[PDB]
């Protein structure tokens, strides 16, 4: 619910280079500034040769809001022989998918194909570029001596990916093996040690890879997507992914141990060809320290307000049991075709009270298909199925759609406010959106109004205008707030004298309202003295006299030095009311 | 109150389109604060409706036995159908899959032929129309005479694309507003939604038609089709579907029926001898059972079905709103309450209710008491 959706810093790409269809975060050990990472897979290069090579741009949360591309390979296509090409780099989807851990960027390029060395082929083993510190080598696992689809082949290794917090990528391949899939581990240090620029097929020694299976598991698509989490408490982040196509298309989850890439439990979906597994995440969403599991199936059809099947899509959220199982509900989606669930980015603590959250994208819903996401808390209980935030996508369909919320990356604080944002990648437009998590204000009020029953003749106070004294009676209100936040808090306090010809006046204003512009650091009570109205000035003594507070926002004073207001907590009250009454 | 406005009777030479199968058409109900309101209709299949069978056949490698035994389909599915229908129409249509990588090979060899360099195979393509719609069937045999098998690398295939261009090209096709059968014949599994993405084809496929020269162009540029998008544009464009597949596909196209309405499975033999005999035993299937959709209901407002089918089996729940087991020219009634609560804007509400797999539909137009 607190996301700045007011002044989001907006990146755009060059036009149809697919700039936003994956983002992540820049996060260097020298923690000196902070970038969004953005691939943008169709991009033009200045490689020799190669047309639509792709690259991935590092763009500046600084001020101006240029990015920059990430120059990870330059050159063209190298050569086995004379006129004989040994790779070919165009169409190859460099920025297909861009994933970060400190000083460390991985970044694929799925549909890279290579000769192979024995014949002429034209096998897309897909590659990446590993750029750590310094150093930046090429990570290809799948171009193997195990060629054609029979092996690695047609692997599109780098179709996914992600790091383990112990320095291991996990690679997904979903063509090995007669498109079986494959998972693939290596260590960070080995990829860059390794490395050796005119071997084509290099072995690393401490791997992890799934082996080839019986022919009936083939056509399963292991690897379309990949997410790490720890699932028998080892400590070490175990494998889970996608294999959307297993179960004769009812799709599947795999989770491997992260040792020795041992299966340890599946999930298998409900419907056909739903496209169960074409996302994975996995976070802790109800703060006990037990990775969940969200498996999307954006093509899942529920039934809608008539009798007729419509695609909506489906969530899986599966808490993670100690006992080894998994308590799982399913959370569907809103509009027809909006494919709810086609990404699923872990938020962190979007607003910091105790519960991780995520964000789930239907990339072609909302007016107009501009794309929708939805931001979900996390509480004791598991996911809170009511989104908080729905955030929209506010760029027209210029040739394509949008694809708003396509790819989105979150958990990661670029502000240093506390609270962590999310980007969120729109790649139909070439364009990236950064929202800032404002931070999260809880206000305790309070209203006595003492004594509560009023006699008419007990007047004690004296009218400070006139000298005739009255009856009188105390109106305290109490006030208490409480991320990096201002000290000084202001707050706007206004309070109303009686439901409706007001029988009840403040003492030293004879006016039914107050207001105050009161400060609070993050107890605070004032008390008041207002009084009744003479007998014969009103009938009606039958009314009862509500007692109306209502404090307010803290309005400008209150914006950071980038110009992002807090927000009070969602559950806030807008105001309290007590009662007085008069006597017969 | 209740007041029916048309009600032309159930029709029973020479007869084109304007055959009355359900009665009344339009009526009018005004609803009490949650009063029920139920009236009553009646449907005829009628006596000699006209056919249109649209032919999408896989034309991968692993059908080339098949091709060879359907230069003749045309005009023995017509004579077949002659048993049937007094005005059939045929047609042809053939795809193999998506030509990108990693679908297919794209060496400049594979390209031109992707076959084990021996065979006379065909490049690799994603949909091609070789026959509209004709009732000259001497003209069918000749055209899938001269079609070529092909080939490609995955074995599910892309026939997803095709069936959503065979539905919404009409005309191009050639349908007429008439019983329309679409065809789809094939040995292995399909590919959906999700899978473009290995080719980086990541745009939704759009439902429109982009065929040129009767080659679908977009396959490179749109995804496949969901069940979903299939399911809207098949029956917006009243197409029932025959799957015709192999036995080791069962299966996978018998679920696949049970989402797509007014679909059927055959048992396809291996070089595809007895499609006659399998079509024929579809089109009964499809021909004994009757299914009422209604249209996009408001809100507050409900509406329940009861069937009084043959032998007087009267079916409740989602039962009740179809009937099997029909013979040509048998008569079925269906009592449909409606019943109300709150009342929306305007008091002209006006949904539709419509047998699957046919135009005619029935007005049924609310009155809220307010
Ligand atoms: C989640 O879901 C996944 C996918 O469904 C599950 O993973 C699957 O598990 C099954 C069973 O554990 C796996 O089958 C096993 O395969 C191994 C490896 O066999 C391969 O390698 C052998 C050695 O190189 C090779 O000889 C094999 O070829 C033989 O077998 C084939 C047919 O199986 C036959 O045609 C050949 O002629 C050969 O004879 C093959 O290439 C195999 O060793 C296992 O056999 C053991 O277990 C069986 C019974 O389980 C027993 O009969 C044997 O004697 C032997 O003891 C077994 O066949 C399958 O490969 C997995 N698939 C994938 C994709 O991973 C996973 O279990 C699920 N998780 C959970 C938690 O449930
Ligand atoms: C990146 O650069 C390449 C070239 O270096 C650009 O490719 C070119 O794009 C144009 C416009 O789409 C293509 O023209 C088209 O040609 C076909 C005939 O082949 C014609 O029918 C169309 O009407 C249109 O004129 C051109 O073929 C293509 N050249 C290639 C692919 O080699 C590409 O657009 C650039 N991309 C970006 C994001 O800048
Ligand atoms: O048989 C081939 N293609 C099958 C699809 C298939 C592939 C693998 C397994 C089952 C089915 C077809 O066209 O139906 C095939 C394969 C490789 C090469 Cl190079 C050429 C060909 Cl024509
Ligand atoms: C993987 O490691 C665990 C940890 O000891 C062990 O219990 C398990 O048997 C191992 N599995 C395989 C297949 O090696
Ligand atoms: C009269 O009013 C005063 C105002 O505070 C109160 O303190 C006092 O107790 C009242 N007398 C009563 C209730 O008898
Ligand atoms: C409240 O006080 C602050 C400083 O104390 C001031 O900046 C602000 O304008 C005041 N607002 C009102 C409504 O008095
Ligand atoms: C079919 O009927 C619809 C309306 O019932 C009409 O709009 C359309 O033009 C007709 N098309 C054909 C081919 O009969
Ligand atoms: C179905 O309802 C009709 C009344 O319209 C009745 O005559 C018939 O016996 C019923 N059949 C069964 C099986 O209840
Ligand atoms: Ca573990
Ligand atoms: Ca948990
Ligand atoms: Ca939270
Ligand atoms: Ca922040
Ligand atoms: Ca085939
Ligand atoms: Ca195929």
């Amino acid at each position: 619910f607190n996301l700045d959706v007011d002044s989001p810093a907006e990146y755009s790409g060059p036009e149809g280079s697919y700039f936003g269809f994956a983002v992540d975060f820049f996060v260097p050990s020298a923690s000196s500034r902070m970038f969004l990472l953005v691939g943008a897979p169709k991009a033009n290069t200045t490689q020799p040769g190669i047309v639509e090579g792709g690259q991935v741009l590092k763009c500046d949360w600084s001020s101006t809001r240029r990015c920059q591309p990430i120059e990870f390979d330059a050159t063209g296509n190298r050569d086995y022989a004379k006129d004989d090409p040994l790779e070919f780099k165009s169409h190859q989807w460099f920025g297909a998918s861009v994933r970060s851990k400190q000083d460390k960027i991985l970044a694929c390029a799925p549909l890279y194909h290579w000769r192979t060395e024995m014949k002429q082929e034209r096998e897309p083993v897909g590659t990446c570029f590993l750029q750590d510190g310094t150093k930046t080598v090429e990570y290809a696992p799948c171009r193997s001596q195990d060629i054609d689809a029979d092996g690695q082949g047609f692997c599109q290794g780098g179709f996914s990916i992600d790091f383990t917090k112990a320095d291991r990528v996990l690679l997904g391949g979903p063509g090995s093996f007669y498109w079986q899939g494959q998972l693939i581990s290596d260590q960070v240090a080995e990829i860059v040690s390794k490395y050796d620029p005119n071997v084509y097929s290099i072995k690393y020694n401490n791997q992890l890879a799934t082996r080839t299976a019986q022919a009936i598991f083939d056509d399963s698509y292991l690897g379309y997507s990949v997410a790490v989490g720890d699932f028998n408490g080892d400590g070490i982040d175990d494998f889970v992914s996608g294999v959307p196509r297993a179960a004769r298309t009812l799709g599947m989850v795999y989770i491997y141990d992260g040792k020795n890439m041992s299966s340890l439990y599946n999930f298998t979906g409900e419907q056909m060809a739903a496209y169960f597994g074409f996302s994975v995440a996995a976070t802790d969403i109800n703060g006990d320290d037990y990775a969940d599991v969200f498996i999307g199936a954006p093509l899942f059809m529920d039934r809608g307000s008539d009798g007729k099947l419509q695609e909506v899509g489906q969530v899986s959220v599966s808490l993670q049991r100690a006992s080894g199982d998994f308590q799982t509900t399913k959370l569907n989606g809103f509009e027809v075709f909006a494919r709810f669930g086609s990404a699923i980015a872990p938020l962190g603590d979007l607003d910091q009270d105790g519960f991780n959250d995520i964000a789930i994208a239907a990339p072609y819903g909302g007016e107009d298909k501009k794309g929708i996401v939805y931001i979900f808390n996390g509480r004791s209980t598991g996911l809170n199925a009511v989104p908080s935030q729905i955030l929209e996508g506010q760029w027209a369909a210029r040739s394509m759609p949008p694809s708003f919320g396509y790819s989105m990356k979150g958990a990661t604080d670029i502000d240093k406010n506390g609270y962590p944002d999310l980007i969120v990648g729109a790649f139909g437009v070439d364009r990236a959106i950064l929202y800032r998590a404002r931070p999260v204000i809880t206000v305790n009020a309070g209203l006595e109004v003492y004594p509560s029953i009023l006699n008419q003749d007990n007047k004690t106070c004296s009218l400070p205008g006139t000298a005739l004294k009255v009856s009188c009676f105390n109106v305290r209100f109490c006030l208490k707030a409480d991320g990096v936040l201002p000290r000084k808090l202001n707050f706007q306090v206004e309070l109303l004298l009686d439901k409706l010809i007001r029988r009840a006046l403040f003492l030293y204003s004879r006016s039914p309202s107050h207001s105050k512009n009161m400060t609070i650091s993050r107890m605070q009570c004032e008390e008041l003295i207002a009084y009744l109205r003479d007998e014969s000035e009103f009938r009606d003594k039958l009314t009862p006299i509500t007692i109306f507070m209502e404090y307010r926002l803290d309005y400008r004073t209150a914006a950071d030095t980038t110009g992002l207001q807090p927000i009070l907590n969602q559950f806030t009250p807008a105001n309290i009311s007590r009662q007085a009454h008069i006597l017969l | 109150s209740k007041d029916i406005k048309k009600n032309k009777n159930v029709t029973n030479k020479l007869k084109p389109e304007d055959i009355t199968q359900i009665q009344p058409q339009q009526l009018v109900l005004r609803l009490r604060s949650g009063e029920p309101q139920t009236f009553t209709l009646k449907f005829k299949r009628a006596e000699d409706y006209p056919i249109d069978l649209y032919y999408l056949m896989d034309l991968s490698y692993s059908m080339k036995d098949d091709l060879e035994n359907v230069k003749s389909l045309g005009t023995d599915l017509m004579n077949e159908m002659r048993r049937i229908t007094s005005d059939f129409r045929i047609g042809f249509g053939s795809f193999v899959e998506k030509t990108v990588m990693p679908y297919i090979s794209t060496t400049p060899a594979k390209l031109r032929n992707p076959c084990t360099s021996e065979q006379n195979c065909t490049s690799p393509f994603s949909y091609k129309n070789v026959l509209s719609l004709t009732n000259k069937g001497e003209v069918f045999n000749e055209l899938v005479g001269k079609q070529r098998i092909s080939g490609n690398l995955d074995s599910p295939e892309g026939g997803f694309d095709a069936i959503m261009q065979v539905a919404v090209c009409g005309s191009l096709i050639g349908w007429r507003n008439v019983t329309r059968l679409l065809v789809f014949s094939t040995d292995a599994g399909f590919h959906f939604a999700g899978d473009g993405k290995l080719g980086g084809i990541v745009l939704p496929n759009d439902g429109q038609c982009h065929l040129e020269n009767n080659m679908y162009t977009m396959s490179h540029y749109y995804d496949y089709p969901s069940i979903a998008h299939l399911v809207q544009k098949l029956s917006e464009n009243n197409i029932q579907t025959i799957f015709a597949v192999t036995e080791e596909f069962q299966p996978v196209y018998k679920e696949l029926k049970n989402l797509i309405p007014k679909s059927a499975v055959g048992t396809l033999s291996a070089n595809s001898s007895n499609v006659i005999q399998l079509i024929i035993d579809a089109y009964n299937s499809l021909s004994s059972e009757v299914i009422l959709e209604n249209g996009k209901l408001s809100e507050g407002v409900t509406i329940s079905y009861k069937s009084y089918c043959k032998n007087g089996v009267n079916g409740t729940g989602e039962n009740g709103r179809k009937c099997s087991n029909i013979s040509i020219g048998d008569e079925v009634q269906f009592e449909i309450s409606i019943t109300s609560n709150k009342c929306p804007k305007k008091d002209s509400d006006s949904f539709k209710i419509r047998p699957l797999g046919f135009t005619e539909e029935v007005e049924v137009i609310l009155q809220y008491i307010c």
